[PDB]
């Protein structure tokens, strides 16, 4: 299949990211934007609890980039 | 296998090649219809790439009939090719009934094409 | 219960019985002198120098030992390039040590013959003759060859369908050589070290040089690494040293001289183009399915042992087999006999035979073979 | 392996091709009909409703193919426009020959003999849509009926083509009545089924589209019923399931 | 093989057509067929390898008649061989409208023969005949120049043969021809020697049922269906 | 060589996607015929009812012409291509010679319009196995059967599709000259072979006789079962 | 509660497992071993009785053998048996096979004879020919002339019991059984795994008659495509020695190979050729007969109501494997015991088959279409 | 998921307990499960729970292939792992995936059944039944093949309180309204509705969470997916 | 002619239609239709090798393989 290796790899990581000493977290952050690994497994909570979506920088968030930079 | 032909079903859902034609549709330029209570604006966004590009050249929104006009996003070329053909069927149908074709059978006729 | 008591009793009764049974000169005076005497790790010398020699000799994994000569030898007796024994403790080389056999090589020359005549192989006589005159003719008449002024092939690749009869025709040249026979085993050319194997091929050359005019017969090329696609990877890459220490002892730089190769193979396109490539095989005889006359033939050489009745066709039986191996028509013998078991008749007769040949080639999953489409007659 | 031309013959003797198309009707408006005494009934589910489409096409799924027959189609939204204008074509051809309204199971057979060829000929996919059909004849009544892409046709007294057919066909099993369907019984058994169908919760007016065809003073009168008239329906519907309540 | 076998379109590097191959191979699935042509006439003789004791003998049609003075016998496809018979039955029929006179063997296995290299001409009937046919016809008939017997092959070769054998056990019957062939052979001498080679050849016993003749001869006309003489003949053997 | 390809041979010498076309024959219901002194009868099974479907739209027996009927095995909608073609033809056969179509010419008919399809490709073979039976004119009473391939067949009983080989065995052992003896005993042993393959559903049979001077009659559901427990009676006499 | 007997006799067997010096000659011989002895290979024998060994620190002094029992066993390749400080040759060359080998050898078969198999009677017919029949009585062959046919397959679908033939072969064979998987060859070293596959062999002819059984073959031998992406399994290499200890020279002498595969198709031809499988045995899912002496064998030991139809079950139901009969014979007596009755009712046999079959979907819309 | 519980508990917990019940009843112990779940929810919950309430070994081997012929090590994944097993008489394994073909077929040869000591339950907790292969599916190997269906509305009630335990709910809280307002929710979705409301509270900086939180969560948990003019079929 | 130089070759071997026949032979290849034809002779008895039995070797050595096939004659 070839792709099943790619598919056998996001199980590994799902087994791992489940619940991972509670307390001392270990807080993952993904910043992927593919679809293929981006199953509804990953999506469910327990997994990637929260999502934020960044939006391209419109007016007064262009303001502030373009201060900060200058 | 699939994809790569409109005479073959996908194993399972439909066939891919027309979804493509529809992302090259969603490659276009901008065009937006608003339908009003007493009539219809169609726009398009016509940006020639240099200033050298005449603006007064090939148009956009082009007139099929007297009270029938069409706008387009997708390839220009194709556009031609179906502008002229609502064109004729128009024309086909004033011959045959002696009135301006009806804007829903034209559609229907376009679609056919 | 009660029987299952008596097995327990007959246990009990062992048990009791075992319990109740409960309730030359070497290892003399030989023994006194043999644990005083020394020991002498063996080593290869790689050099000598004037006055005193000053033998250096690489202890095989340990140093270069500077390592006089022991008082009690003569010093012509130890020579350069020579296996000698050196003693730890004296740090001299007490006794000369004779060249290192390397037995796992020896151990693959046939050494016995197999008991097969070309008679046995059948329906293959252009391939039997393709393979006599680059296996027994030139070793055997040499003349007929320089008469002509033409060389022997000195290399053959036997390749073709599975059951064919190329092994069979191979182990037949075997019992008839009249010339040292080296059957490779291509497992043991595979080692755990890196290029282990490659030293060995050395070797099985080296002893096909020192035999005057031997067969080597590389069976199952396809183990000896015969591909060489070499990837980035390179896992085969000790394996695919070994093959090419192969390729180039076989030819180039002086090549068998003596030696004529017989390699085997089920599947010839998987076999490395190098090795492929003539002077290294200069021949390429291709065993094929037999023809009918080919398929009467091995009926009748597989049958003549059974016990049947004298009125059988064989030409029948082997028309029935459209394309059938030198294997599956043995398989219609064996299973015709077994039917002729199963019924308990001594002497087989025709009929067994067909029911054996629908069992061998219709009844597999041939399809072919079994017939539902009334499509032809 | 054995997929890509129609024509070519799985081991198994399996057409996949056709076979893909037929599953394919699967993701497509829930379409369900009712043979009924007195009447026969189609029932769809207008799927895709967004505030802007203005939906002023009369009907979408519910076409009339003669002054005594009707169909509603699931399927590639294409296919179906080619389908329908040929089944128009076929019902006026034969009046125009016979001078009779063509019987229900023969302008099924003509379609059905079009789709199986498109399955018989290497160039064309086949085709994927399939329809169900109510219509009047002298010969043999009411009568209802399920075309396939593989040009199969059937005549079933109740059956549902688009999304959760199965479901549908459970639900009409048990609740169907032989011999006492009695049309406005039937409306109620459609909008039952329907609600069970649909994930749409409280089955709005606008998410259901039904027309019913009856015989009325020997003449054969198709109509699709407006908003408010499947708004009581519905309303009943869920009156019936408060009746229900306590006693359930 | 090794590909080049997708269409007689392609040409093998050796130059060898594959396909036109593989059609010669179907005749092998065939029956056997026996001809043997002598100054008396020609004999036909077919294994008929009834496959049921419940479908009709006279259905199968191994040996069919071309026209009074011709008959042939077919190893290979049944539809094939269909079509090939009923040109030649049209072809005989055609040549005595226009020419009012008996059609000689060679000139209707030569005409089959026309159609049958039309593998992939490009040009006649287009959408008919893409692949080569898979049967081998003996035509056995008594013409102007005396009994014949010809062989046409699916590659549109055809060839005069005193005696022949086609379909499976051909190559044995064939062997076994050469044996008993000889120019004198009386047509009687002829019929016997060919039942007694198909009943070596044949696995099953050469019952009645099972074996199927035919002989032309210049006095009489086809007769090529000897009946009840099938156990007669079979007896005195 | 290739199965992918109704032209491309075999090395063997096989077509295999005509072959192919078989299976789908051997997965259509059972259909038996048998050859009758004046009572040629064909027998169908699995009627398969759906509970809320009609069957009278089910029709895995179609008459082609007054003298001659047809039971197809195989797809259901291939196979009405086929019957309709043959009706056609049976008319034309009437418009071009005034007598009425002989048996084997209508299942010459059938086999050439399936040899068409195998000839090239851009056609698919049909996959049906049509069992002809009727009586031509002379009254003389014929069975013939056509297979995908587009051979045809005269067979004094045969059966076509799932479990064929099944009925034609136990054909083989009943089938006799007593058996067709009378009008009634004929039509027994189609109903005693079809209930072996037909299972214990004995409803599931729709057995039609051709009265060789009269016309096709679907037998009536009480009648067959009238048949079915005669047999019974018989078997518990032989025991 | 007979079971303390039968407890008692299991304990009483390994009691019995468990219970299963010369004057002065010994002594010598104790005094001449060392306390710790080292065993390595004889690289060259010598007259003197000073003969070279080779060993991993590799030390190939000649070195004295002093044997009592004897010293004429000497051979190239034997593993001599050395003093840890001498090195001498202590005696005897040490006589064990390699570890893993040992593994495969089977003493104990858990099933009974060919009795609790039902309806694969023509399949047993085979096994036993190839098998049972040419030991006990080998004059049958002789007279017919025939050799005996040495290799079976046995291919079949998940669940008919492919390998209880096998386990019914090792209750009633003469022959040591050596089991081996066809996965149990994944030695990650190059070599070794085709290496072990001739050890597998050479333990057999050592044992005399000798049955192999290699259950899942597909793992060692599928195909034999080539190496592709260059990443070489090395696999191709093993099954290639197995094809060479088969039929590749030589002779197989007395050992017989049994093999199952669920799928025939994928393994490579030259492994399924007369000659390494001269009879091939073949399990269809079980039909009906075949089905009704299964479902009667797996009730046999279980309470069993008159009400129970076990006719029913197997018509009413078609497609169910040798297996899955047994799994509703196991899941009826737990749906029982849920309403506390050990006895089992009809009603809990039809219960049980519709739990344990509602993982096997088949099928699509092939039902209008033909 | 109750009656999943006691399936489970009717395979593992009961033949260990009580071998006799088995022998007397004439019936092998059961020796496989598998836990399927479209969602999946629960299915580890159930397998993790039954490690706490085991008094057996409990295995987990959820990895993939590292071993096998690669340059790691030899038979480790699945002969080393039953040989372990062997070792502690009472043990269950549970497996999170059919993984590479050699290794999936030394799983099926262990798990054949010539384990006479036997006392292993192999919980396989893997989605997507179709996939895996049918002799892994065999109900010898696996006499089980336990279902975990979408949380119904009495069940997303009952998981809505398990996770609402330890919150602050004020009063005048419907929970019940909250289970109706998510249909078809994942279980996991559930959890999510309580943890994303608590967060509304945390930004509040209040402890008190409200119907409103709960309410504005659910449509944050939730997730939906459209595209215009494929609107075609 | 290089390789066949010891041989005794007929004068009546053409080598230029023989090498026009080798297309994509390596040069091993062309040595090796020399040494076949020379054993080919050996086998017929031949004193000298004429230019068919090189033609035989060019067979040989591609493992092409001759006979009649009809479709040809
Ligand atoms: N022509 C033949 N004459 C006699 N026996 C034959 C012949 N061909 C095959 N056999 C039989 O087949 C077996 C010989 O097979 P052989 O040793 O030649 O290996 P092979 O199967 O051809 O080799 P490979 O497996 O590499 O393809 C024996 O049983 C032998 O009797
Ligand atoms: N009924 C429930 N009650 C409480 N929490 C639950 C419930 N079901 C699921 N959960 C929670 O949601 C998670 C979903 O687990 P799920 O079984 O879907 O995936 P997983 O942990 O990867 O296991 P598997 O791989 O076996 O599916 C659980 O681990 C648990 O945290």
């Amino acid at each position: 299949g070839a792709d099943r290796e790619v598919q056998r790899i996001l199980l590994e990581l799902l087994n791992q990211m489940d619940g991972f000493d509670q307390n001392v977290n270990v807080k993952v952050i993904m910043a992927t934007n593919r679809a293929d690994t981006l199953d509804p497994a990953l999506l469910r909570p327990g997994r990637l609890d929260r999502k934020i979506e960044f939006p391209l920088p419109d007016r007064r968030q262009k303001r502030l980039i373009f201060s900060t930079i200058t | 296998g699939y994809s790569f032909s409109l005479t073959t079903f996908s194993p399972s859902g439909k066939l891919v090649q027309i979804e493509y034609a529809l992302a090259a549709v969603a490659g276009g330029a901008p065009s937006v219809g608003i339908k009003a209570a007493n009539g219809v604006v169609l726009a398009t966004e016509k940006k020639q790439k240099s200033i050298l590009y005449d603006e007064r050249s090939v148009h956009k929104v082009e007139p099929i009939t007297k009270h029938i006009g069409l706008v387009y996003s997708g390839m220009g070329p194709d556009y031609r090719v179906l502008v002229h053909r609502a064109r004729k069927l128009a024309q086909q149908y004033y011959l045959v009934y002696q009135e301006p074709i009806p804007t829903a059978q034209l559609v229907q006729r376009v679609a056919s094409v | 219960d009660d029987i299952q008591q008596l097995l327990k009793k007959i246990n009990e009764l062992t048990g009791i019985k075992e319990s109740d049974t409960g309730l030359l000169a070497a290892d003399k005076q030989t023994l006194q002198s043999e644990q005083p005497l020394q020991v002498a790790r063996c080593t290869k010398i790689i050099n000598a120098d004037s006055e005193d020699p000053k033998y250096i000799i690489n202890v095989k994994q340990f140093a270069k030992f500077v390592v006089d000569l022991s008082d009690q030898v003569a010093p012509t007796d130890i020579e350069e390039g020579m296996r000698v024994g050196v003693d730890r403790n004296k740090y001299q080389i007490h006794i000369p040590l004779p060249p290192k056999i390397d037995p796992t090589v020896t151990m693959m020359q046939v050494e016995e013959k197999p008991d097969v005549t070309y008679s046995d192989v059948g329906g293959c006589k252009e391939q039997i003759e393709k393979l006599r005159e680059v296996v027994e003719t030139p070793l055997l008449h040499p003349e007929r060859f320089v008469n002509l002024g033409i060389e022997p092939p000195k290399g053959v690749l036997l390749f073709g369908p599975p059951g064919t009869g190329k092994t069979l025709c191979a182990r037949a040249v075997a019992n008839r050589t009249d010339a040292c026979f080296i059957r490779v085993i291509g497992s043991e050319l595979v080692q755990k070290y890196v290029g282990e194997g490659a030293r060995m091929v050395r070797e099985l050359f080296e002893m096909a040089r020192t035999k005057k005019a031997c067969l080597i017969f590389f069976d199952e090329i396809d183990a000896i690494g015969g591909a060489r696609f070499d990837d980035g990877a390179g896992g085969d890459n000790e394996v695919q040293r070994t093959m090419l220490e192969l390729i180039n002892q076989l030819d180039g730089f002086d090549p068998r001289g003596n030696i004529k190769v017989l390699m085997a193979t089920n599947r010839p396109d998987t076999l490395d183009p190098a090795l492929m490539r003539p002077g290294r095989l200069d021949r390429k005889i291709e065993f094929s399915l037999p023809d009918l006359e080919g398929r009467t033939h091995i009926f009748k050489i597989h049958a003549r042992s059974m016990s049947v009745e004298r009125d059988i066709r064989f030409e029948l039986l082997a028309r029935l087999c459209p394309n059938s191996t030198g294997a599956e028509i043995r398989s219609v013998c064996t299973e015709a006999g077994m039917f002729a078991i199963r019924a308990r008749r001594k002497i087989a007769t025709e009929k067994d035979f067909l029911e054996a040949v629908n069992k061998v080639i219709k009844s597999y999953a041939k399809f072919s073979a079994t017939p539902r489409y009334m499509t032809y007659n | 392996r054995y997929d890509s031309r129609t024509t070519i013959f799985s081991p198994e003797g399996r057409l996949y091709q056709v076979e893909y198309a037929m599953e394919a009707i699967g993701h497509a408006g829930t379409c369900l009909g009712i043979l009924a005494n007195d009447g026969v009934l189609l029932a769809a589910e207008r799927r895709n409703i967004h505030k802007l489409l203005d939906e002023v096409f009369f009907s979408e799924k519910i076409y009339k193919l003669n002054e005594d027959m009707a169909c509603s189609v699931a399927g590639i939204t294409s296919d179906a426009n080619v389908l329908t204008n040929e089944l128009r074509l076929i019902a006026q051809r034969y009046l125009l020959q016979y001078q009779e309204p063509i019987p229900c199971e023969q302008l099924v057979t003509a379609l059905c003999d079009i789709k199986q060829a498109y399955t018989q000929f290497g160039g064309k996919r086949p085709f994927g849509v399939s329809l169900l059909y109510i219509g009047w004849d002298k010969h043999y009544g009411f009568q209802l009926y399920q075309s396939d892409p593989s040009g199969n046709y059937g005549g079933w007294k109740a059956t549902c083509i688009g999304n959760n057919s199965a479901a549908a066909v459970s639900m009409l099993k048990q609740d169907y009545k032989e011999g006492e369907m009695t049309l406005k019984s039937a409306l109620a058994l459609a909008i039952k089924v329907l609600n069970k169908t649909m994930d749409v919760s409280k089955l709005s007016a606008e998410k259901v589209e039904i027309a019913t065809l009856t015989r009325e003073n020997g003449k054969t009168v198709i109509r699709v019923l407006k908003q408010k008239e499947v708004e009581q329906l519905i309303k009943k519907h869920e009156e019936e399931e408060a009746k229900a309540e306590r006693e359930k | 093989r090794s590909e080049y076998d997708r269409g007689v379109n392609t040409f093998s590097p050796e130059g060898r057509l594959f396909q036109v191959e593989y059609a010669i191979e179907a005749i092998k699935l065939g029956s056997t067929a026996i001809g043997i042509q002598t100054s008396e006439g020609v004999c036909l003789a077919v294994e008929k390898r009834i496959t049921s004791p419940l479908m009709e003998p006279s259905s199968i049609e191994k040996i069919v008649e071309i026209d009074a003075h011709i008959g042939c016998a077919m190893s290979g496809l049944i539809a094939d061989a269909k079509t090939l018979i009923d040109k030649a039955r049209v072809e005989t029929q055609n040549h005595w409208f226009t020419y009012n006179e008996t059609m000689t063997v060679e000139s209707v296995t030569q005409a089959v023969s026309n159609l049958a290299l039309q593998f992939g001409e490009e040009d006649a009937d287009p959408g008919a005949m893409s692949r080569p046919f898979g049967v081998a016809l003996l035509f056995g008939g008594v013409d102007e120049k005396g009994p014949q017997l010809f062989h046409m092959d699916p590659s549109g070769t055809f060839v005069q043969c005193d005696a022949r054998a086609i379909g499976s056990a051909s190559e044995g019957a064939q062997s076994s021809l050469q044996e008993v062939y000889h120019k004198s052979m009386t047509l009687k001498e002829a019929i016997k020697s060919s039942l007694i080679i198909l009943k070596q050849v044949m696995e099953e016993k050469l019952n009645a049922t099972n074996i199927e003749l035919a002989t032309v001869q210049p006095g009489q006309n086809f007769h090529m269906f000897t009946k009840e003489e099938l156990e007669e003949v079979i007896k005195d053997i | 060589s290739y199965d992918r390809a109704i032209t491309v041979f075999s090395p063997d010498g096989h077509l295999f996607q005509v072959e192919y076309a078989q299976e789908a024959v051997k997965k259509g219901s059972t259909a038996v015929g048998v050859r009758g002194r004046d009572i040629v009868v064909l027998g169908v099974e699995k009627k398969s009812v759906a509970k809320l479907q009609d069957e009278r739209t089910v029709r895995k027996i179609c008459a082609l012409d007054d003298n001659v009927c047809m039971a197809f095995a195989g797809l259901t909608a291939d196979a009405r291509i086929v019957i309709n073609r043959a009706r056609v033809e049976c008319q034309s056969h009437r418009l071009t010679v005034e007598d009425p179509v002989t048996v084997e010419y209508i299942t010459r008919y059938i086999a050439s319009l399936k040899q068409r399809y195998t000839q090239s490709n851009g056609r698919r073979p049909f996959g049906i196995s049509a069992l002809i039976v009727g009586f031509d004119f002379d009254g003389t009473p014929r069975l013939y059967q056509t297979d995908p391939s587009g051979t045809y067949h005269a067979w004094k009983a045969n059966a076509i599709g799932r479990g064929a080989k099944s009925v034609r065995e136990f054909l083989e052992k009943n089938y006799t000259d007593e058996a067709i003896e009378t009008d009634d005993l004929t039509i027994k042993l189609v109903i005693k072979a079809l209930l072996e393959v037909v299972q214990s559903g004995g409803k599931n049979i729709e057995l039609a006789v051709m009265r060789r001077d009269q016309s096709l009659k679907i037998l009536n559901p009480e009648e067959i079962e009238k048949y079915v427990a005669e047999i019974e009676k018989e078997k518990e006499e032989n025991e | 509660l007979e079971r303390i007997k039968d407890y008692l006799l299991m304990e009483e067997e390994f009691i019995r497992n468990q219970e299963q010096k010369q004057e002065e000659e010994r002594s010598k011989v104790d005094d001449l071993r060392g306390t710790p002895m080292s065993v390595g290979t004889l690289e060259e024998i010598i007259d003197d009785n000073h003969a070279i060994v080779s060993t991993s620190v590799g030390s190939e002094h000649y070195v004295s053998i002093l044997s009592f029992v004897d010293k004429d066993l000497l051979e190239p390749g034997c593993s001599v048996l050395l003093n840890h400080k001498v090195h001498a040759v202590i005696g005897v060359l040490m006589d064990d096979t390699d570890p893993l080998v040992t593994v495969m050898k089977v003493e104990k078969a858990p099933q009974e004879t060919y009795a609790d198999i039902g309806g694969l009677d023509n399949q047993i017919q085979e096994i036993k020919e190839s098998v049972e029949l040419p030991l006990t009585h080998p004059e049958y062959y002789e007279e017919m002339g025939i050799k005996p046919p040495k290799g079976v397959i046995l291919y079949g679908p998940p669940g008919t019991g492919k390998t209880l033939l096998a386990k019914a072969v090792a209750n009633q064979t003469s022959a040591t059984f050596l089991r081996v998987v066809g996965s149990e060859l994944i030695q990650k070293y190059l070599g070794d795994g085709p290496k072990l596959v001739r050890e597998l062999f050479r333990v057999a002819e050592e044992h005399a008659p000798s049955i192999v059984f290699i259950d899942e073959i597909d793992a060692i031998g599928t195909k034999r495509y080539d190496s592709n992406s260059g990443g070489e399994r090395e696999i191709q290499r093993t099954m290639l020695e197995l094809l060479n200890q088969l039929d590749g020279f030589d002779s197989r002498g007395d050992v017989k190979v049994i093999m199952a595969t669920n799928r025939i198709e994928t393994l490579d031809p030259a492994l399924i050729r007369p000659g390494r499988i001269d009879r091939k045995i073949e399990f269809p899912l079980p039909d009906e007969k075949t089905k009704k002496r299964i479902f009667q064998i797996h009730t046999s030991r279980m309470t069993l109501a008159d009400d129970v139809t076990l006719d029913d079950l197997i018509m009413a139901k078609d497609d169910l494997s040798g297996a899955d009969i047994k799994a509703i014979c196991t899941e009826a007596g737990l749906m029982a015991l849920r309403e506390r009755r050990m006895k089992v009712t009809n009603e809990d046999f039809k219960k049980s088959k519709e739990n344990v079959l509602y993982k096997k979907q088949e099928g699509t819309p092939e039902g209008l279409y033909l | 998921l109750d009656k999943q519980i006691k399936e489970i508990k009717e395979v593992i917990e009961l033949p260990v307990k009580h071998p006799e019940l088995f022998e007397a009843l004439g019936i092998a112990q059961p020796k496989g499960v598998l836990l399927y779940g479209p969602p999946g929810t629960g299915k580890t919950l159930l397998a993790r729970a039954v490690a706490h309430h085991t008094d057996c070994t409990f295995i987990r081997v959820s990895g993939s292939e590292l071993v096998q012929k690669f340059i790691g090590e030899g038979a480790r994944m699945v002969r080393e792992l039953f040989v372990m097993a062997r070792e502690h008489a009472p043990s269950i394994i549970f497996m999170d995936e059919s993984e590479v073909q050699r290794t999936m077929l030394e799983l099926l040869n262990q798990l054949d059944g010539f384990e006479a000591t036997k006392n292993i339950k192999v919980i396989m907790a893997t989605n997507r039944i179709d996939i895996l292969d049918s002799a892994l599916l065999r109900p010898g190997r696996i006499d089980r093949k336990i279902e975990f269906p979408p949380p119904n509305e009495e069940a997303r009630l009952d998981i809505l309180k398990i996770h609402s335990r330890k919150m602050n709910l004020t009063r005048g809280i419907n929970l019940r309204k909250i289970a109706e307002l998510m249909p078809g929710a994942s279980g996991a979705e559930v959890k999510g509705v309580c943890t994303e409301a608590g967060m509304y509270a945390l930004r509040e900086r209040r402890v008190h969470v409200t119907q409103e939180d709960f309410e504005m969560a659910v449509a944050k948990v939730m997730q939906k997916d459209s595209e215009k003019n494929m609107s075609i079929k | 002619q290089i390789h066949s130089r010891k041989m005794n070759v007929s004068p009546d071997v053409n080598y230029e239609e023989l090498a026009r026949c080798t297309d994509d032979f390596n040069g091993a290849q062309c040595k090796a239709v020399c040494v076949e034809a020379g054993m080919i002779a050996l086998r017929r008895g031949a004193t000298e090798l004429t230019h068919e039995d090189y033609m035989e070797g060019i067979l040989e050595v591609q493992a092409k393989k001759k006979a009649n096939l009809q479709y040809y004659a």
